[PDB]
């Protein structure tokens, strides 16, 4: 009787038992053995290498495992592969699309990942025998705005669109290995795991659903934000990962606990989130804001450690080098502030 | 988690009153941009009412423009919808639908099904 | 209608999947977090202030 | 110092306010990029520059003259008008650019976002300055400035300078910002055609005409009673050198104002905070 | 090495910023455009009279050697709160609105809500809109016809009158221009709402004439490029 009605209220009762398996878990917080270790106190980064290459406004960027050659996107049809280290643009690609929102770096240096408004992944060949930067392959499978995308290797990545739905394509073929479905909201942020076997995305149901790689299904559902999941940044650990919504606040979750431990949360920032990046050990919690300002949030005191100046223009990128030696702040200025 | 249950409604005759009990819990309610929607038998999502995080930029569309009254309740998380002096098109499913970028007039939650912070919507319909 | 049917199926299989899991304690949870923190720390350029020695950005 | 002692610290506050707002507009285009990157904030930049050079090396010494009643650097006289002349124009050209590069800007948007490229922006602003070149170093180093060293354009070079130091970008200046009120009062009257309508006026439109008075009418009101002196008095009821040399502050009390006038804007007005 | 990768690295960074140099000329020379409506509301019309012209994903036109990007976006998803905010950088977002949709549905008041959501936005608050209030067409015998009345779905209608600053179609009822400019008003009302100067609306009576629409959007993305920098010498 009422099919409908009967499956509403059977996930009524079984997010209710999600909900107090949590809070059963639950006894402490993050915020309850802070009293155990020292605080990181006010370190103001300055801006060791600016920028500034890009014509329209930068939306997208991912940083490579050199920790030197970094990635940005913006609307001018430019994918610039910057050189942290010298200041230098390394490529500029030529994008298909004006209008992107992903970037992404291949854990080799290979390859790189854009793609937007186009619904169409495009992979840029960097080390290719041809010269200059070419497509090298056209993910063309999903239909809504391709918002992020990261890559586990030159043969496979995942991209996070906005069809509510994201994918674990191939770079050999063409296909969509796996689609991983049950966002009920545009995808806006995905972010791969250490491991590289598992990744979580946050969408704009403040659900950063957990997925597998592996098996293509949905490990995890952390339904603790109240906005626009815009980004999300896996914790070093594997075990966690933080999430940039547009409520103002950050949330660390854990894959072991299935719930929100940390809340980074502030009444002086009032403006969504869509940066959400760790450092090396995870402390440091680097989050770009939509008030033209960086808060360095940490993850384990509840405050942050001191905003990052520079950028004017919402930063809607922001990523720390695999050994957390920079963080380079990408925002709606054309411009890419490097802080350490 | 963001979660919208509208109490009330059924079915009553054309003409008279009728009000929506909102329960919005999970997130900060005084600071979100909380508004009405309706999507008739055979039609979308339609915007019925809004009103601001506080209560002051109240809108309501054409159709219900001074029979409907939206009213939020900051104190207890709980947005209302007064529809007074009902007609024959107010036969819809109400929801619940939310503004998602707190502090902010805008929003695009008059779109099409599988909305994120929208109600899960009561039946609202009326004789002849 | 029979598409709001698959949703909810598709939902409450989801919820089936997530309720099945082990979920560690908060507490556990935190301390893991904080042990492996405090264990990468001495090689946190950002956390702790790194001289223009090493550094190829100051 | 009792009676001179006012006059004293006039010009010295006038100096010290000069170089502040001309070091605030350096330093906010050249620290931050909102304020450099513009195609149109190199004209502001190069004005900037120009009030910095007239308060560097052309107000203090004049100022100090005029508060010692003797003349420091007597050897360098020619060198100090040369370097008066140099600055004047190069403020009044580069007021008579920033004006052009927005008269291009709001006549012609588009062929102004296609033609003045920052490339052309140099271009314009090598032009001033090269002007300004040619009107004073050249005319100094022939001794064209001459008929206890005082200014005294040669009636014969004073009609010919003033006219294109002052006169000729008065004229241009003045239908730049002349056109722009025609075209701003024009989208005015659109945005009431639109505004006014939607809710059924002057209260904006006599703005850009307020806006407009201190952009050319505070240019005006402060360059032109000197430059009308700096045309009468070499050819001479004209005033004596003595009345004439506070005409000659005022004419430089423009530059004092000019961060204050084109620097005023909030993109302008975000790194004045900062710095 | 030393100055073998690193002269080379430095070079390559030259000739990369060259081609920078040479593509923000004309990136500052184009003026990208957002083609977007409440759904069906006549854009398909638009793309056809826009330069005749990977389908329906983007179009670019050139009039007076003024080059234009039109973004048109018949092919994402529903909800609109993410892609949207890539148009931050946008020179207009030509809005078109069936203005015979007042009932087939209330498709205003769900474009006035999609105004209203793109004039009030963070990000596009800097942007005008170019409001087409396309499907006039039909609008000239729909207010007479009776199948679609403005009372039923704004109430406002018997409170509004043809304004005096009005341009009627020569050989139109009263009733229709008392309509046709009473949506142009609706999403005036809340365009001049917000009061903050930086952007206005461009409310044009499309698909009525078969005219060169993209010569109506450069007129008007003169206008927004000059109130842009009227507005950046505080002169509007
Ligand atoms: C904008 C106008 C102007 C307007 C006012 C003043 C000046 C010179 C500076 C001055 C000291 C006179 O104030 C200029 C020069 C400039 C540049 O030559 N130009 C011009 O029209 C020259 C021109 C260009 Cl760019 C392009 C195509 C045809 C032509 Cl003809
Ligand atoms: C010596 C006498 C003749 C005066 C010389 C004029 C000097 C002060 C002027 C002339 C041209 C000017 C330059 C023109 C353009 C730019 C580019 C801008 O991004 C920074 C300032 C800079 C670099 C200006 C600095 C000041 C400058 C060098
Ligand atoms: N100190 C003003 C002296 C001056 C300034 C500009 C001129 O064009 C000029 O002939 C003389």
């Amino acid at each position: 009787g009422s099919e409908l009605d009967q499956l509403r209220q059977e996930a009524e009762q079984l997010k209710n038992q999600i909900r107090d398996a949590r809070k059963a878990c639950a006894d402490a917080t993050l915020s309850q053995i802070t009293n155990n270790i020292d605080p990181v106190g006010r370190i103001q980064m300055r801006t060791r290498r600016t920028l500034r290459g890009h014509l329209a406004k930068i939306y997208a960027m991912h940083w490579g495992t050199d920790s030197r050659l970094l990635v940005s996107a913006s609307q001018d049809g430019k994918l610039i592969i910057w050189d942290s280290y010298t200041t230098n643009k390394v490529h500029a690609i030529p994008l298909r699309s004006s209008w992107v929102m992903t970037c992404a770096y291949a854990p080799s240096g290979n390859y790189v990942a854009c793609g937007g408004l186009d619904n169409i992944c495009s992979i840029y060949n960097l080390k290719t025998r041809e010269g200059n930067v070419r497509v090298s392959r056209e993910l063309a499978g999903h239909t809504g705005y391709l918002s992020c995308c990261r890559f586990l290797d030159d043969n496979q990545i995942v991209t996070s669109s906005g069809d509510t739905t994201c994918a674990l394509w191939d770079i050999e073929t063409g296909q969509q290995t796996t689609t991983f479905t049950g966002h009920t909201g545009d995808v806006m942020s995905l972010s791969l795991a250490p491991d590289t076997r598992l990744f979580v995305s946050g969408a704009c149901d403040a659900s950063a659903k957990l997925w597998d790689v592996r098996e293509g299904m949905c490990r995890q559902t952390f339904t603790g934000h109240e906005s626009d999941i815009n980004a999300i940044c896996f914790f070093p650990n594997g075990n966690a990962f933080a999430t940039g919504s547009d409520d103002a606040t950050c949330r660390l979750f854990d894959l072991r606990a299935d719930q929100e431990l940390m809340t980074y949360s502030h009444d002086n920032i009032i403006c969504g989130i869509t940066s959400v990046s760790f450092s090396k050990s995870g402390r440091l919690l680097l989050a770009g804001y939509d008030d033209f300002n960086c808060n360095v949030w940490d993850a384990l005191k509840a405050d942050r450690a001191g905003v990052l100046a520079g950028h004017d223009n919402r930063v809607s990128c922001l990523g720390v080098t695999d050994d957390g030696m920079a963080v380079a702040t990408g925002s709606w200025d054309s411009f890419l502030k490097i802080w350490n | 988690q963001v979660q919208l249950q509208e109490s009330g409604g059924g079915l009553v005759q054309p003409g008279g009153s009728l009000r929506l009990s909102c329960a919005a819990s999970g997130f900060t309610f005084s600071n979100y941009k909380m508004n009405w929607v309706r999507q008739a038998p055979g039609k979308g999502l339609e915007w019925v009412s809004d009103i601001s995080q506080s209560g002051a930029s109240i809108s309501y569309t054409g159709s219900v423009k001074g029979r409907f009254t939206i009213s939020r309740d900051n104190a207890k998380n709980t947005l209302y919808l007064q529809m007074n002096s009902l007609k024959p098109e107010d036969t819809a499913v109400y929801y619940c639908a939310r503004c998602p970028a707190p502090f902010t007039r805008d929003c695009f939650d008059v779109t099409s099904t599988t909305y994120a912070y929208r109600g899960q919507g009561t039946q609202v319909t009326v004789s002849s | 209608n029979t598409a709001s049917i698959a949703q909810a199926r598709k939902l409450v299989e989801q919820l089936k999947m997530e309720a099945n899991i082990d979920r560690i304690k908060v507490s556990k949870a935190a301390a893991d977090l904080m042990a492996y923190c405090e264990a990468h720390a001495k090689e946190d350029p950002l956390l702790t202030p790194v001289p223009a020695s090493e550094n190829p950005f100051r | 110092f009792s009676v001179r002692i006012l006059t004293a610290c006039f010009l010295s506050l006038l100096i010290l306010s000069t170089l502040l707002g001309n070091t605030l507009v350096c330093a906010a285009v050249i620290r931050f990029r909102h304020l450099r990157s513009k195609v149109t904030n190199f004209f502001v930049i190069s004005l900037a520059v120009s009030d910095l050079l007239v308060a560097v090396l052309v107000m203090p010494w004049k100022a100090v003259a005029e508060i010692a009643g003797f003349w420091p650097f007597g050897s360098f006289c020619n060198i100090w008008v040369a370097f008066d002349i140099m600055c004047s124009t190069a403020s009044i050209l580069n007021l008579c650019v920033i004006s052009v590069d927005r008269y291009w800007a709001i006549s012609s948007p588009f062929r102004y976002e296609r033609k003045m490229t920052p490339k052309a922006a140099f271009i314009l602003i090598s032009v001033a300055w090269t002007l300004s070149v040619l009107i004073s170093f050249i005319p100094v180093q022939l001794s064209w400035h001459k008929a206890n060293c005082d200014s005294s354009l040669s009636r014969t070079y004073a009609i010919s300078s003033s006219v294109i130091s002052f006169y000729i970008p008065v004229a241009i200046m003045i239908v730049t910002y002349t056109r722009i009120y025609r075209i701003a009062q024009k989208q005015i009257r659109r945005i009431a055609a639109l505004e006014r309508a939607a809710v059924h006026s002057f209260k904006r439109e006599t703005k850009v005409l307020k806006t407009l008075s201190v952009i050319m009418g505070v240019f005006v009101c402060c360059w032109l009673p000197f430059f009308i002196l700096n045309c009468i008095l070499p050819f001479c009821f004209c005033i004596d050198s003595n009345t004439f040399d506070v005409f000659v502050w005022f004419g430089w009390a423009n530059s004092s104002l000019n961060p204050i006038i084109y620097a005023f804007n909030a993109d302008f007005r975000k790194a004045f905070s900062t710095l | 090495d030393q100055r073998n990768e690193e002269k080379a690295q430095r070079e390559a960074n030259k000739k990369i910023e060259k081609q920078l140099q040479k593509d923000k000329q004309v990136y500052r020379a184009t003026h990208r455009l957002l083609l977007l409506g409440a759904g069906e509301s006549g854009k398909s019309t638009i793309v056809k009279q826009m330069r005749i012209l990977t389908g329906i994903f983007e179009t670019k036109f050139q009039v007076d050697k003024v080059n234009f990007h039109m973004f048109d976006v018949g092919a994402q998803r529903d909800e609109r709160r993410k892609w949207i905010q890539c148009f931050n950088d946008v020179t207009a977002i030509i809005f078109v609105v069936a203005s015979s949709s007042y009932n087939m549905t209330n498709r205003l008041q769900e474009a006035l809500n999609l105004f209203k959501s793109i004039w009030n936005n963070r990000w596009l608050r800097t942007i005008s809109v170019i409001l087409f209030l396309n499907k006039q067409d039909l609008l000239a015998e729909k207010v007479l016809a009776g199948k679609s009345k403005i009372e039923d779905y704004f109430p406002e209608f018997a409170r509004y009158t043809t304004p005096e600053d009005a341009t009627p179609e020569p050989g139109e009822d009263p009733r229709v221009t008392r309509a046709k400019y009473f949506i142009r008003d609706e999403f005036l009302r809340i365009s001049t709402a917000s009061g903050d100067g930086r952007h206005y609306c461009y409310p044009h009576f499309t698909c009525s004439v078969d005219t060169e629409n993209i010569r109506r959007v450069f007129n008007d993305c003169r206008d927004i490029i000059q109130r842009m920098h009227l507005r950046q010498y505080e002169l509007l």
